[PDB]
RNA sequence: AAAUUAUAUUAUAUUAUA
RNA sequence: AAUCAAAAUUUAUUAUUUAUAUUAAAUAUGUAUGUGUAGAUAAAAUA
């Protein structure tokens, strides 16, 4: 129900997310190359997954800002190491960086703007000005982007009594203008062929400063890697889905809802296929079989199983994953299933075939552990102040 | 049972009567802040009238509250609706 | 020289619109209140320092760099459904000059109805995007809108189509289809051959029509023959379990407790699918956040459980009070055929003093004796000194924050 | 009476197990 | 900051050098213990579970003589790395492992199996020949 | 009684020693009032606290760079990101559900 | 006069212990489970 | 709805914010 | 049953904490309740 909701919820949310940012971080380290446009969350109760692969692949676009300082911000995908360049960046100009010349230009470009906007006569006298025209316009996309982080919400401009541009109201050319930024490879000419003869050149450390201290680039490599486009979320309970879209509509805008998942759901593609703490909570009467199956059919990239560490999940995970790596044989061998984490054998686990493990509860799960720091309610039903809250989790990417 | 609507009754019965007493021989200060504090204490009132409705005090106030927004010249309002409606009851 | 002109469809020239609900009632509603009497004395003051300064006149009685000028008088309304644009054209009209409306609609059909409203007059008064109503407040944050209004339910344009389902009468096998926009997953088909018959009665019974001796009959109709491939199989089983449709369809006058089982279940169906129960709660709640000081809030209600919920609302809300509540006037019934029991809830934000307003009217006894238990046993306790809690405060900076906005 | 409370929770199945 | 753009490349260079060694390294099951030497048990990649232990001090397979200090070889041969290390964490398979121990294994799964099991009983299931 | 009711100018912490009704709200109107009043977060100074990789570079440029491929290798296998800290939205989402209903 | 039946249950909610009760029921929930196998055999 | 198992006593706590 | 210096173990540096004491403005409106940690132990009936 919702009250059941509320309370597995304010009970399980820092440990889930804790278990969640556990395997996204060994995710981001494993496959740096990875950005998954399509998630698919199945059993999606509360979107804790959902917000955390949004923490992990698009820290720019959230409505509050990161805690920067954590370990658990530095990933390895390139949206999060775009974003983490920004702020190194930011902190290069602060801190390692004694001149006063930047808020030189700084200023002076304030009051130059600010004169010349009611005060001195026009810019055609002074020859070659683009440069601060240029850099003026960029920095008032930034204002706008200081806009949507100050109020923690988008579409913040039209909210103020600033006039509204006349000319496309709904958005449309807007969505329909062809990008000339997207150029595949047949449509390239008008060039010399000296440039494309010569191969191997940008490897000197210099011109990968000249890469790295450029920002045009750096707009123009996020547009075309766009982190998050089409969210489906599956859940069947309603108390599970209306606290779930009470926390994922702040942050992750336009997420589907799906109520069940069908046995012709298979035919649509997803990138990402996350399944958190959900394969334990299939019933009995269900298949979780032709579940476990249906979910990895639907995968173009990664199928990320997260679970409590128990026994009985353990057996289910174990069994799941047994069931997944039988269909290695079955075809093409660009699409046959590898587990990247943890199990790097892909054979038969041998904690789960240990001779120890007979009369010794404790060795017979291959597991995990996440640190989180607790919260209130945490202390108030455990009877212990924890300052540091430990969640084991098994996990199977 | 307090009665703040009671206090809102009779200040639009003031007003209206400050607007009666406005019958001099042109007064445009009068009837412009007159018809400003009626208009505001009006949308103060809309919600108290809806609170208050069937009650022991507003049908005792319900002519007088009719008399005055009529004299104030404005009709097709919420408030004169709800009026008409109390009113036609009334008679019936 | 040739054009490429697409080929259309059998809905799109076929295609119609919802007729317009109330236009007078509203406008008094959705603009009328104390946003518009400051907005029309304001207007009243810059005309008479145009004559002032020196500017052109007739004989009558009386942020940063580039967004220097800002906007003037204008009175900003937010439409959460905009629908065939009626209600939003009527702001717009009546409303002449110094008004705006931004509306937000689930379906992508709902951009013809926007179209037809920019070409009239666009791109500084009307605004149009593509979202539910409960994610108005992530988009546009608190105290951004001098008034917002909320419609509910089917347009008269997805009533009718053959793809958009709710067709009751047209004798021929379509998918049941049946919701608002692409945000919602399953429709009716895919819901009923994979619910379970202990969630549907739980959906049900969640919007008080068909209660649970009358849910658990439809309910045990449903599951035990449940091969549905068309829609014409799964009317056959919804009316052979109780009464047969009313002859109006989806729009019956008669009484709600005397409908019939095949009209409460069909109408619950589509409150299960689009989430009218969440949607209304949350965009309701989030609309007294949008809201400035002493705004309006206009809500229609069609439906026995909607009036429910916004009384439940209007209550509990520490700025929310009923300015009136009007019904449908007997006109609008017979020459555009809506329901008989629409109303319209006209609710005001009150800047401060909201539960003083309520306490007059329901203050019991009973509710005084539990007022001293709970200021004795202190249950109105909150937290502050837990892990998220401490990073918590009111909408108002303190003289911390202040110093953190300067360098930030 | 707290595990009588999710006996309306229960699956119509498994409600009379005994 | 020219030093500190620099060193992100060379530490991008790094990484991308041993990521290529990463799926030939083993994985940290058991949370290890430390007593001066610190012994933890790992997945290997060829299915197996072993028991290894890792010392500070440098012992080649030949002869003791080197051209690293202390630090050097505990920052080397992943003491400072497996002692910070707990269970779920990838160790190199390049670092010497000392005193390796396989562990015994059995045709069907230990996991769920009941401890209610009388002495013998147990005895013969672990040892794969069971009643 | 006294103490029933809250008057709006005393704090709620305190008590007021007015006996009168009017003009005043009960606790439980109180306690959904300030559920209610209490959605913000506190401004976090993105100036105080440095980025974890300004300070992982600034611990890499002060090694050895002979030692630095080890130290890669040391930061690679630690698949711990350490003490979870709650994002601020999820700290959000947290006490927006929190805010929904009495603590009772 | 006692107490109304819900401010004493939100009472009992409020003020009592938490650890005790989730300790408690966990133990009941296992009791009932034990219960429910000896009765599958 | 009784018998009382109940310990009970008083004080403190957090990046106010450095 | 085949080994070896964690905190066997001592000492120091921009740096990581929890504690140590320092440590202040602010009535324009609205306002801010924990689990525990502790010392010797000398009241008792809504289930
Ligand atoms: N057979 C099934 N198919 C789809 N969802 C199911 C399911 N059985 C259970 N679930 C859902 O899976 C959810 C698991 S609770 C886990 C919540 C979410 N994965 C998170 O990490 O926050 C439950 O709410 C339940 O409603
Ligand atoms: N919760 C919601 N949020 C935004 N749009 C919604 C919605 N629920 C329904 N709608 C849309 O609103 C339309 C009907 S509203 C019906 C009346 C219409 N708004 C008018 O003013 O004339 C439907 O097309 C539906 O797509
Ligand atoms: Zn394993």
């Amino acid at each position: 129900s919702t009250n059941d909701a509320i309370g597995y919820f304010l009970f399980r949310g820092a440990a889930m997310y804790a278990g969640m940012h556990r395997v996204f971080f060994e995710l981001s380290k494993q496959l740096p190359h990875f950005v998954p446009k399509t998630m698919l969350d199945f059993g999606a109760g509360t979107g804790t997954a959902i917000l955390v692969a949004k923490e992990v692949y698009d820290p720019g676009s959230l409505a509050y800002p990161l805690y920067r300082s954590l370990r658990q911000t530095m990933q390895g995908n390139d949206s999060s190491r775009t974003h983490q360049l920004s702020e190194l960046r930011y902190d290069l100009k602060r801190l390692q960086r004694n001149n006063e010349e930047k808020k030189k230009v700084r200023f002076m470009a304030v009051a130059a703007l600010l004169e010349r906007g009611e005060v001195d006569p026009a810019d055609l006298p002074e020859d070659l000005k683009r440069e601060i025209a240029e850099v003026a316009t960029a920095a008032a996309t930034a204002k706008k982007d200081r806009l949507v982080r100050e109020a923690h919400a988008r579409y913040r401009d039209v909210v103020d009594g600033t006039e509204w541009e006349s000319g496309d109201p709904l958005g449309e050319v807007r969505a329909s203008t062809e990008d000339p930024e997207d150029v595949i490879d047949g449509e390239q000419g008008d060039g010399g062929d000296d440039g494309e003869a010569a191969k191997g050149r940008p490897k000197t450390w210099w011109e990968k400063l000249i890469d790295v201290e450029n920002e045009t680039a750096r707009t123009r490599a996020a547009r075309r890697l766009r982190p998050l486009q089409e969210v489906t979320a599956v859940e069947p309970s309603p108390g599970m889905m209306e606290i779930g879209t009470m926390v994922l509509h702040d942050d992750v805008p336009n997420v589907t809802w799906k109520r069940y998942l069908l046995p012709e759901d298979e035919a649509i593609q997803h990138d990402l296929v996350v399944a958190a703490y959900s394969l334990s909570e299939i019933a009995t009467s269900e298949n979780r079989r032709r579940i476990v199956q249906q979910l990895w059919k639907m995968t173009k990239g990664v199928l990320v199983f997260v679970e409590f560490a128990n026994l009985n999940n353990f057996n289910i995970l174990m069994e799941a994953r047994d069931w997944i790596l039988e269909e290695k044989d079955v075809g093409l061998w660009d699409w046959q299933p590898t587990i990247v984490a943890p199990c790097p054998h892909e054979h038969r686990c041998p904690l789960r075939h240990c001779k120890t493990g007979v009369k010794r509860k404790r060795m017979r799960i291959c597991s995990t552990e996440a640190h989180y720091r607790s919260t209130f309610v945490e202390v108030w039903a455990r009877h212990m102040p924890l300052k540091v809250g430990i969640e084991p989790i098994s996990y199977l990417i | 049972n307090p009665g703040p609507f009671l206090d809102g009754a009779l200040q639009l019965i003031k007003l209206h009567l400050a607007h009666k007493n406005a019958a001099a021989d042109k007064n445009t200060k009068a009837c412009s802040d007159i018809e400003g504090e009626f208009l505001r204490e009006l949308e103060a009132f809309r919600a108290c009238f809806t609170m208050s409705s069937s009650l022991k005090v507003a049908k005792l106030y319900t002519k007088k509250l009719h008399g005055a927004l009529s004299y104030f010249q404005l009709y097709d309002d919420p408030l004169m609706r709800q009026l008409d409606m109390i009113i036609g009851k009334q008679t019936m | 020289m040739k054009r490429i002109v697409v080929p259309h469809r059998w809905s799109e020239m076929n295609r119609v619109e919802h007729p317009p609900l109330m236009m007078k009632q509203l406008f008094q509603g959705v603009c009328g209140g104390l946003r518009w009497l400051e907005t029309k004395s304001l207007a009243q003051y810059l005309a008479v320092r145009a004559i002032e300064e020196g500017y052109p006149s007739t004989p009558g009685v009386r942020s940063l760099q580039v967004t220097k000028q800002k906007r003037l008088v204008s009175y900003d309304v937010l439409d959460c459904t905009l629908g065939s644009g009626y209600h939003a054209g009527a702001v717009l009209e009546n409303g002449g000059p110094y008004t705006r409306v931004v509306a937000l609609d689930c379906d992508h059909d709902a951009m013809h109805a926007a179209r037809d409203l920019v070409e009239e007059f666009g791109g500084d008064r009307f605004r149009f995007y593509c979202c539910k109503m409960s994610e108005a407040k992530a988009m546009f944050g608190e105290r951004s809108f001098d008034a917002i209004m909320i419609d509910g339910g089917v347009s008269d344009t997805q009533l009718e189509d053959p793809e958009r389902g709710f067709l009751l009468d047209d004798e021929g096998g379509h998918r049941l289809d049946m919701r608002f926009g692409p945000q919602m997953g399953v429709g009716a088909l895919e819901y009923l051959n994979t619910v379970s018959q202990h969630t549907l009665v739980s959906s049900l019974l969640a919007y008080g029509l068909l209660e649970y001796g009358q849910a658990m009959k439809m309910s045990r109709a449903i599951t035990r023959r449940k091969p549905f491939v068309d829609s014409r199989e799964v009317l056959t089983c919804i009316e052979q379990a109780g009464d047969e449709l009313p002859e109006g369809g989806w729009r019956s006058q008669g009484s709600r407790r005397k409908s019939p089982m095949s009209w409460k279940f069909l109408t619950s169906l589509r409150c299960i699918i689009n989430n009218e129960m969440y949607e209304l709660r949350q965009g309701i709640e989030n609309a007294l956040l949008m809201l400035r000081d002493d705004g309006r809030l206009v809500v229609f209600s069609r439906l026995p459980w909607e009036e429910r919920l916004v009384r439940g609302t209007v209550d509990d809300h520490p700025h929310a009070l009923l300015s009136y509540v009007e019904d449908i006037s007997i006109d609008d019934v017979q020459i555009y055929g809506f329901t008989r029991h629409a109303k319209m809830w006209v609710i005001t934000r009150a800047a401060s003093s909201a539960y003083a307003l309520k306490n007059t009217t329901t203050l019991t006894e009973e509710k005084f004796r539990e007022s001293s238990v709970r200021w004795l046993t202190g249950m109105y306790a909150g937290q502050t000194h837990g892990f998220p809690a401490n990073n918590f405060t009111f909408e108002n900076f303190e003289r911390k924050e202040w110093v953190t906005l300067r360098r930030n | 009476r707290w595990a009588a409370k999710f006996y309306g929770q229960v699956t119509f199945g498994p409600r009379n197990y005994p | 900051p020219a030093e500190m753009l620099v060193v992100r490349q060379e530490v991008e260079q790094l990484q991308q050098r041993v990521m290529r060694a990463a799926p030939k390294y083993l994985r940290v099951v058991r949370d290890p213990r430390c007593h001066g030497k610190v012994q933890a048990d790992f997945c290997t990649p060829e299915g197996d579970l072993v028991s290894g232990r890792v010392y500070r001090r440098f012992y080649g397979d030949r002869n003791r003589v080197s051209a690293h200090s202390t630090m050097r070889w505990q920052h080397i041969g992943g003491w400072k790395l497996l002692k910070r290390i707990r269970r779920g964490s990838l160790f190199p398979h390049n670092v010497p492992l000392y005193a390796v121990t396989k562990h015994a294994q059995i045709d069907f799964p230990n996991t769920l199996l009941d401890t209610k099991h009388s002495t013998v009983e147990q005895t013969a299931m672990q040892y794969n020949d069971p009643m | 009684l006294e103490g029933a009711m809250h008057k709006p100018g005393e704090s709620g912490l305190q008590a007021g020693s007015s006996t009168t009704i009017a003009g005043k709200e009960t606790w439980s109107q109180f306690s959904t009032k300030m559920r209610y009043g209490r959605r913000r977060i506190r401004v976090i100074d993105v100036a105080a606290k440095m980025s974890y990789e300004y300070q992982m570079l600034r611990k890499m440029c002060k090694r050895r760079p002979a030692m630095r491929q080890w130290a890669v290798r040391d930061d690679f296998c630690d698949m711990n990101p350490g003490v979870v800290i709650m994002s601020p939205s999820m700290q959000a989402a947290f006490m927006k559900v929190f805010r929904m209903k009495e603590k009772g | 006069r006692e107490l109304p039946r819900d401010v004493k249950q939100e009472l009992q909610s409020f003020v009592a212990d938490a650890a005790t009760t989730l300790e408690s029921r966990v133990k009941y929930l296992k009791e009932l489970d034990t219960m429910n196998q000896r009765m599958k055999d």
